[PDB]
RNA sequence: UUACUGUUCCCUGGGAUUGGCUUUGGGCUUUUCCUGCGCAGCUUAGGUGGAAGGCGAAGAAGGCCCCCUUCCGGGGGGGCCCGAGCCAUCAGUGAGAUACCACUCUGGAAGAGCUAGAAUUCUAACCUUGUGUCAGGACCUACGGGCCAAGGGACAUUCU
RNA sequence: CAGUGCCGGAAGGUCAAGGAAGUUGGUGACCUGAUGACAGGGGAGCCGGCGACCGAAGCCCCGGUGAACGGCGGCCGUAACUAUAACGGUCCUAAGGUAGCGAAAUUCCUUGUCGGGUAAGUUCCGACCCGCACGAAAGGCGUAACGAUCUGGGCACUGUC
RNA sequence: CAGGGCCUAAGAUCAGGCCGAAAGGCGUAGUCGAUGGACAACAGGUGAAUAUUCCUGUACUACCCCUUGUUGGUCCCGAGG
RNA sequence: AAGCGAGUCUUCAUAGGGCAAUUGUCACUGCUUAUGGACCCGAACCUGGGUGAUCUAUCCAUGACCAGGAUGAAGCUUGGGUGAAACUAAGUGGAGGUCCGAACCGACUGAUGUUGAAGAAUCAGCGGAUGAGUUGUGGUUAGGGGUGAAAUGCCACUCG
RNA sequence: AUCCCGUGUGAAUCAGCAAGGACCACCUUGCAAGGCUAAAUACUCCUGGGUGACCGAUAGCGAAGUAGUACCGUGAGGGA
RNA sequence: GAGUUGAAAAUAAGCAGAGAUCCGGAGAUUCCCGAAUAGGUCAACCUUUCGAACUUCUGCUGAAUCCAUGGGCAGGCAAGAGACAACCUGGCGAACUGAAACAUCUUAGUAGCCAGAGGAAAAGAAAGCAAAAGCGAUUCCCGUAGUAGCGGCGAGCGAA
């Protein structure tokens, strides 16, 4: 239907450029999340 | 075969159906992907084909209730 | 076959696979500022309310000039010079003072915001190669497997 | 180069799914009406219709392209005698059949007319052009060699007669 | 002598592999597949019906057997043919 | 139709009009109707799934074959041409989808044959015969197909 | 409406959720997104009994004898 | 309980009242092909180092790669595989026909094919019916009913 802009809420483990310092909260898009940061380590999916 | 292994999604067998109400045999197919998904507990991705529906309840439940599920070992993957 | 109804190849848009940074830009804004020739006139009467108080040395009236809008009638406004005034029921006018102040409308501006569209990159998805390189008892210049590299790259492919 | 196809073009019109400002309806906590066996308005929610504007290709639009599909006309009038028409007028088209050939595997009327070959020729050869209805890569016109090809004549030869 | 116990061509099947409603389709090593490569026998006789096959002569391949001579050979692989 | 009910619908009006104010049933036998193959025999076809390339159509692999005779291209060597080259007899050489002609492949005319000797032949003649040739063995392509030097031909005496 | 699937989005836990033929209110009924379960019912290559207003060699099974045989077809198949 | 060595005589020999031939239960053997399964093949054969191939099972072993995966070796009367008339479940799924043509519709989710399992299968323990009164998993028959409905409101289809 409409095109909904996917927001996963994460925690970054190391720090990345345009992201920031280690142990850091943000919202990305989902493609960023899994293709990117997951697979290096960097981030980490938040669901307390 | 065209189906996914992780939710058993089958192509659906579906009428074309014209402005003129003349019916036709027609094959709706899953939308299947060739990925590959990161697993963290084997250190190392895995080479599958995937649903969509699949790739999302990956995202939401992690990969290994998912493929416990569907009774396919990682490993073997 | 330029009969009818369709299907398919194929082309093109939405969605999905699908991401990052940067620009440019169409339509809405968030403070806030620009802007109005019924006639009776101090005169290019903004509607509605608080309404005898405001604007000044964190430096006005008044003349010297820079800019922009323009119905060249005049309006906002930067610099400087200047130094104690521009003021209200003061009478007109359906509606009041450019003393001031709030949500705002006619269109303009600006930094900030949503969504495209568009163009440009980037690399990790995805695609394509490899007599590149490992590999089991031994091979895989036998298809393929892992790693590495090279070229593309969010296009394309596949699905709806 | 009008029609059709194909290619290229991007200014304007048209242009689906889908978005979407915004209106609109049903219900209804409730609020009032009413000498009839009831009725009228209505918040939030939920549900439904409509929907300015955004919205690609394609089409309409502009240009090229015949060894792409194809197409290549009428009517008049005129010259030392009959005649004919080089020359003019007009009409209509995208444009009006050039070179070469022509009674042809194409010619209707038609056994056209003329010449030749025969004692005698609806066939044959050459030429005229009045091409019903030739014509240029669905090629036009030539052409040595070739053909169990089609077609006319001649010597030899024969019971074909 | 002719095929098999040898080798591969066209082609066929095809472990794993890729794809596909099912059946299956494609395809690698492998393995099949002669109409080809490789490989050693002729004359005479007999003869109701067989003969390069049985008889008599001379042959020829492949193994095994002994003597002698050496110590590594065998396959996998590199090559010539 | 709510609904009324020996009445009711239409109506301002029973004013008129419409329809109503009553009726057995269960079998068996027959005749007909309907539904199934439906009185019987008779198509060309249509679709589904298999079976076929021992014939023929293309090809693939690997083999084999084509008596005999002619003709005489290039080339080459010689020898007159000029400094180079051209031009010309000569010899040699042995090309050709060359020629004549058996095998072999065809099938042009005629006669015979027509309940044939034969579901395409015999007889006399005829075309090709070193090639775009002939053929053997083993394979390939399969019917919404295949193959086609194209006839709608061929795909087991069957092929719009 | 109820039911079940492709593509995309995507809830609520009993103060809920679903159903009652678009939809909303009210009331009634029910508890989806985990499984498994006998009987009553269908059938005859057959086995054992039984019956027949069934046939009696052109009938009854194609087949009362070599019967899926002989024969025909490359084959699937036909078939006395 | 007396004769016997199939149809099936004849011949030849046996076996037999310490019980033959015969009938029933349970075992044994079961060449070659066939799932075919040591490897091959043109079924009923060949070659073999004599082997239930492959997939599951148990153990040992341990690539690229640490854990693993793959591979290798061994054990094991060793689970499966194939066959099967109709019925059944799932998957694919027509066309002639009817409609006096035909396209929506009908034929019909029928035939056919494929896969699967059983003596039956499937369904099945209310997120169900119903209607203000009540029922109490599924299946099957009678009935409701050719009713309500669906329908180029046609042919027809047809509940609860
Ligand atoms: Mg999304
Ligand atoms: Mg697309
Ligand atoms: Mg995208
Ligand atoms: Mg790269
Ligand atoms: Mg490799
Ligand atoms: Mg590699
Ligand atoms: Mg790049
Ligand atoms: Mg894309
Ligand atoms: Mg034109
Ligand atoms: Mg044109
Ligand atoms: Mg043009
Ligand atoms: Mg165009
Ligand atoms: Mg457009
Ligand atoms: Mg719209
Ligand atoms: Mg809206
Ligand atoms: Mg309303
Ligand atoms: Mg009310
Ligand atoms: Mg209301
Ligand atoms: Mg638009
Ligand atoms: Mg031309
Ligand atoms: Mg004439
Ligand atoms: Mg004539
Ligand atoms: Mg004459
Ligand atoms: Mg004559
Ligand atoms: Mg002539
Ligand atoms: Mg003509
Ligand atoms: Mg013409
Ligand atoms: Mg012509
Ligand atoms: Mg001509
Ligand atoms: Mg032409
Ligand atoms: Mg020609
Ligand atoms: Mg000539
Ligand atoms: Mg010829
Ligand atoms: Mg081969
Ligand atoms: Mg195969
Ligand atoms: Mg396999
Ligand atoms: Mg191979
Ligand atoms: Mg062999
Ligand atoms: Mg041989
Ligand atoms: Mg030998
Ligand atoms: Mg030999
Ligand atoms: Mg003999
Ligand atoms: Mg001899
Ligand atoms: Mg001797
Ligand atoms: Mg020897
Ligand atoms: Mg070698
Ligand atoms: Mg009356
Ligand atoms: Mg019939
Ligand atoms: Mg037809
Ligand atoms: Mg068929
Ligand atoms: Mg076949
Ligand atoms: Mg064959
Ligand atoms: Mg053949
Ligand atoms: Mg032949
Ligand atoms: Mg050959
Ligand atoms: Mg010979
Ligand atoms: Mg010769
Ligand atoms: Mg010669
Ligand atoms: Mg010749
Ligand atoms: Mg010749
Ligand atoms: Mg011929
Ligand atoms: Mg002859
Ligand atoms: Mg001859
Ligand atoms: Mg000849
Ligand atoms: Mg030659
Ligand atoms: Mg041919
Ligand atoms: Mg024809
Ligand atoms: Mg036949
Ligand atoms: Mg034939
Ligand atoms: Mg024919
Ligand atoms: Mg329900
Ligand atoms: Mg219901
Ligand atoms: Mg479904
Ligand atoms: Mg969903
Ligand atoms: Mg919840
Ligand atoms: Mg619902
Ligand atoms: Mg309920
Ligand atoms: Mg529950
Ligand atoms: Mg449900
Ligand atoms: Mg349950
Ligand atoms: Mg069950
Ligand atoms: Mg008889
Ligand atoms: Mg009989
Ligand atoms: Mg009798
Ligand atoms: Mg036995
Ligand atoms: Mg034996
Ligand atoms: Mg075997
Ligand atoms: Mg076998
Ligand atoms: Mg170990
Ligand atoms: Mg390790
Ligand atoms: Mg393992
Ligand atoms: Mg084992
Ligand atoms: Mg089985
Ligand atoms: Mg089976
Ligand atoms: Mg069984
Ligand atoms: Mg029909
Ligand atoms: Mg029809
Ligand atoms: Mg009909
Ligand atoms: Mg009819
Ligand atoms: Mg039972
Ligand atoms: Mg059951
Ligand atoms: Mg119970
Ligand atoms: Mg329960």
């Amino acid at each position: 239907q409409k095109k909904v802009k996917k927001i996963r809420k994460i925690i970054l483990k190391e720090d990345i450029p345009d992201l920031g310092k280690k142990g850091q909260l943000l919202d990305v898009r989902a493609g960023f999340l899994r293709n990117f940061l997951l697979p290096l380590g960097k981030a980490e999916v938040v669901t307390p | 075969r065209r189906i996914c292994p992780f939710t058993g999604k089958k192509s659906n067998k579906a009428n074309r159906v014209s402005h003129s109400n003349h019916k036709t045999k027609r094959l709706q197919f899953v939308n299947l992907q060739y990925k590959r998904v990161w697993w963290e507990a084997g250190k190392r991705f895995v080479k599958l084909r995937l649903s969509t529906k699949a790739l999302k309840t990956i995202e939401k439940n992690g990969l290994d209730a998912v493929a416990k599920k569907a009774g396919i070992d990682l490993r073997k993957e």
